[PDB]
């Protein structure tokens, strides 16, 4: 299936995923196309934050659902 | 109503801040239920391996150390390097992490590298503000960074493919095998690794194993029922939040006792003496 | 004394300095380990921009204070 990942700059990433994929795999797929390292990625679906070890089907994320990508900050 | 405790900004403010907050949870006893878990015994091991005067090796003694050296800066100096070393034990996919840094460098700076642009003139951030190759930025300029651009200019002379990130990735896996292993040596043995700059998730394996959740700028998952270290980040710096009822009981009880630099702390050469 | 210079990426370097040092002289230390010409460095400390003629003690910059480094070209 296809899911959309909308950042807050307006860019929309289109990933080819499966219900059985983990949130970790989604973050890696984002890295493959956008270069964003997963350790700076926060994925949000319908207001709830997505845990790396749970699946898309867990959160009932289905075909053409839209996920939000928030950047996790660094600090020195 | 929650006090913001300032952590030192030595590049390791994430570790410094987590140290202070994890200390309050330890001295408060709220983590006593988790002190016989694999993750906390691993921490006890790493605390003993860093402090040669730390004896007997037990959570009793480690609590006493944090109460003797109750100043937040002393706490940073004795605990932050311990959480740093413990954190290195949970980095399962690091070979791949470097491959992604080097491909970000080449993908976003191919023209810049071929034109002989200095390291500071590079594009090191992405469209969302992310850091593209923070581990490589941290290596020494004269010994590591400037030579890297020199040998990348050479390897890219064979780059006859289109400038996608996918191609750069596959290209580096095939054409830069030795260079990637050479960077693993330098990164793993980087003495100033702690100044690299850090994200919460870079520690997720360790915090998870410590039954601890990291809350960045009050963005808390209400579902998570774990002990929470609440972190604050405003100017690329990590501070920590703590309740006044706890800060007056388990923080800044004593004056500063240690006179050592952060570098001396992480390298463990300068010993911290046993309490009293 | 030691002081830290932080970049927008969170990366931090350590500088060995005396309080009698000019900001002019601090940027030269930053050129030595990063290759950045001083006239391309903008140093901010607690929101106050640091001009070259003054010293660290004029800005109340003590041991283990953290400065922010920005590039005038990048911003």
């Amino acid at each position: 299936m296809q899911i959309f990942v909308k950042t807050l700059t307006g860019k929309t990433i289109t990933l080819e995923v499966e219900p059985s994929d983990t949130i970790e795999n989604v973050k890696a797929k984002i890295q493959d196309k956008e270069g964003i390292p997963p350790d700076q990625q926060r994925l949000i679906f319908a207001g709830k934050q997505l845990e790396d070890g749970r699946t898309l089907s867990d959160y009932n994320i289905q075909k053409e659902s839209t996920l939000h990508l928030v950047l996790r900050l660094r600090g020195g | 109503m929650a006090k913001t405790i300032k952590a030192t900004g030595d590049g390791a403010a994430l570790f410094n801040a987590v140290s202070i907050g994890l200390s309050v949870e330890i001295l408060s006893g709220r983590l006593d239920s988790q002190l016989d878990t694999p993750g906390y015994q691993a921490l006890l091991d790493e605390f003993a391996k860093h402090h040669p005067q730390f004896n007997p090796k037990s959570w009793k003694t480690l609590k006493e150390w944090l109460a003797y050296y109750n100043d937040t800066r002393d706490i940073e100096l004795i605990l932050a390097p311990v959480l740093f070393n413990l954190n290195q034990k949970y980095q399962d996919h690091l070979d791949e992490e470097i491959l992604n840094e080097l491909t970000n460098l080449v993908w976003k700076n191919k023209a810049n590298i071929e034109n002989g642009q200095a390291w500071f003139q590079l594009q090191n951030t992405g469209d969302l503000g992310e850091a593209l190759f923070p581990k490589l930025e941290n290596l020494d300029l004269k010994k590591d960074r400037a030579p890297l651009l020199d040998k990348l200019r050479e390897i890219l002379k064979d780059y006859k493919l289109e400038l996608t990130r996918e191609n750069v990735k596959q290209f580096l896996t095939e054409k830069a095998k030795e260079l990637l292993s050479a960077l693993k040596k330098k990164i793993s043995s980087d003495p100033h690794a702690f100044q690299r700059g850090y994200s919460c998730d870079e520690l997720k394996g360790m915090t998870d194993a410590l039954a601890i959740s990291l809350v960045e700028n009050r963005e808390e998952d209400i579902t998570d029922n774990r002990i929470k270290i609440r972190l604050e980040n405003q100017e690329e710096h990590w501070n920590v939040l703590c309740n006044e009822e706890d800060s007056e009981r388990f923080l800044d009880s004593t004056p500063s006792r240690l006179k050592m630099t952060s570098l001396e702390a992480y390298r463990g050469d300068k010993q911290v003496s046993a309490p009293t």
